[PDB]
């Protein structure tokens, strides 16, 4: 997996 | 007489109000009595600085959690780099303290702001069921400016525990009228991602939101696909202003970007609605969205105007959030009736997809049934298919009544060879319509590419309601  | 905020960045929040008309119309909702007060908002993220002079005040610790260290307290671990400033910088977005001599002000700057720690780690499912599952009752809106890679290559989606969190939420959040998820379409512009393919965007439980930059533009990462909703103003080239909040370390910036920074505005604008009428469901804010989100002057080359009259782009889903329509809007809104889904078996037998594939099928939409929809909300083509090169595919759906939705469009760095495992593409853009008749499918090759594969399964899902319609726009 999960990026910002 | 209202008074706008004097915060000192107040002037630069562009986004905010204007005589201009490039703005979320947010003054106007303020000056009819809605700030945000007495509704909940958590910003799913990196963690929040509670104690920030512009956030402290809204502060709620009901609000917030530390799932990856397993403690009630969001604070951000600090770093060198300060990498986990984000999500204080999308909390600020929504909630930041009005009238105090410090940044600028949020959207609802009187809603109460919590903060949920669960990136700075890894992000397993259980960790995503957590965070979306916090406080179903205390929390009204979730807001997550994440999501899986956008590299142009995954397909990805929430796992088990996940959607069984979405579907608590909606069915039982917020005493039984359906927790808010917020989510940010994604940065995958470059690498030309669709929405599409990341589970938590394309969802129904979710509101996903895209960008428009300051002039008007589809900016540099945003991404097109059939199940965004609708759009707040966010970041562009470096002559377009971009976002104003609360920064780590207390202090200020003006300079968030990207699709981070267009989830928590929308965010903050359904915490003003929600303050409006407190009795919206979870699917009344998806139609609230719908019908007051405005394309004016947003530039894109695929508005189409679909059944019922509304224009409609895989850019910017209906448009534009309007503050001021949407708590208009809601005050007087009556509750849409109960949520019907019909489910129809399309196929009799696979078919090879080769260069180009159309599967046309006339439904009657469950008629004489108790799940009959005559009022689409969401309808999802769930597929099943081989391919040898993934991204080399567009796939096309056309409702009855004539609105194509891009469900698929070609995703050049998409070289994978597994294909679709019954994945759920959602589209939006036939909302309100009704969907008896013919359904069409296409399937292309967009590539000279000699490419081979087969669908196996294809499953029109219709969600919606047989009665309240209003005269088409
Ligand atoms: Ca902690
Ligand atoms: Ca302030
Ligand atoms: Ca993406
Ligand atoms: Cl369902
Ligand atoms: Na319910
Ligand atoms: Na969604
Ligand atoms: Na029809």
């Amino acid at each position: 997996x999960x990026v910002k | 007489v209202y008074q706008e905020p004097t915060d000192p960045k107040f002037p630069q929040q562009w986004y905010l109000s204007g005589v201009t008309q490039r703005d979320l119309n947010v003054k106007a909702a303020w000056a009819q009595g809605y700030t945000g007060h007495g509704i909940v908002v958590s910003i799913l993220d990196d963690g929040i600085e509670k104690n920030h002079p512009d956030l402290a005040g809204n502060y709620d610790p009901g609000a917030s959690f530390d799932v990856n260290d397993q403690d009630p307290d969001p604070q951000p671990r600090y770093t060198q780099m300060n990498d986990n400033r984000h999500g204080t910088r999308c909390a600020g977005e929504v909630a930041a303290v009005a009238n105090n001599g410090v940044c600028g002000v949020g959207v609802a700057y009187n809603a109460r702001i919590g903060g949920v720690r669960m990136l700075d780690g890894e992000v397993t499912d259980a960790v995503e069921a957590r965070s979306l599952g916090l406080n179903p009752n205390h929390i009204h809106i979730y807001s997550a400016s994440w999501g899986p890679e956008d590299d142009g290559k995954t397909v990805d989606g929430p796992a088990r525990l996940a959607e069984e969190a979405f579907f608590r939420g909606v069915s039982q959040g917020r005493g039984g009228l359906g927790s808010i998820f917020v989510w940010a379409s994604g940065n995958g512009g470059r690498e030309h991602d669709s929405c599409n393919c990341d589970g938590y965007t394309n969802s129904i439980y979710t509101l996903s939101i895209s960008s428009a930059t300051q002039f008007g533009n589809v900016p540099w990462y945003s991404e097109a696909c059939s199940s965004t909703l609708a759009t707040t103003y966010s970041s562009g080239n470096q002559n377009e202003k971009q976002i104003v909040t609360t920064d780590l370390r207390q202090k200020c910036t003006e300079s968030h970007t990207g699709t981070s920074a267009s989830a928590p505005l929308a965010a903050g604008i359904i915490a003003l609605t929600l303050e409006a009428n407190k009795n919206l469901t979870w699917r009344d804010m998806q139609h609230l969205v719908v019908q007051t989100s405005k394309p004016a002057h947003l530039n894109a080359n695929d508005w189409a105007t679909n059944g019922v009259g509304r224009k409609v782009s895989h850019s910017y889903g209906y448009g534009l959030l309007d503050a001021g329509a949407m708590v208009a809007l809601a005050q007087n809104w009556t509750t849409v009736a109960p949520q019907r889904k019909c489910i129809i078996d399309i196929l009799t037998e696979p078919k090879d997809i080769g260069k180009r594939l159309e599967v046309r099928k006339t439904v009657t939409a469950c008629l004489g049934e108790p799940n009959h929809i005559t009022r689409l909300e969401h309808a999802q083509a769930r597929l099943t298919l081989s391919y040898n090169r993934r991204g080399d595919l567009a796939i096309h759906l056309v409702s009855p009544m004539g609105t194509r939705s891009t469900l698929l469009a070609a995703r050049p760095h998409d070289y994978s060879a597994d294909g679709f495992n019954d994945w759920a593409f959602m589209t939006t853009h036939s909302w309100d319509e009704d969907p008896s008749g013919e359904w069409v499918l296409e399937i292309e090759n967009t590539s000279e590419a000699n490419n081979y594969g087969t669908l196996t399964k294809f499953t029109l899902v219709l969600y919606g309601t047989a009665s309240g319609s209003l005269v088409p726009r």
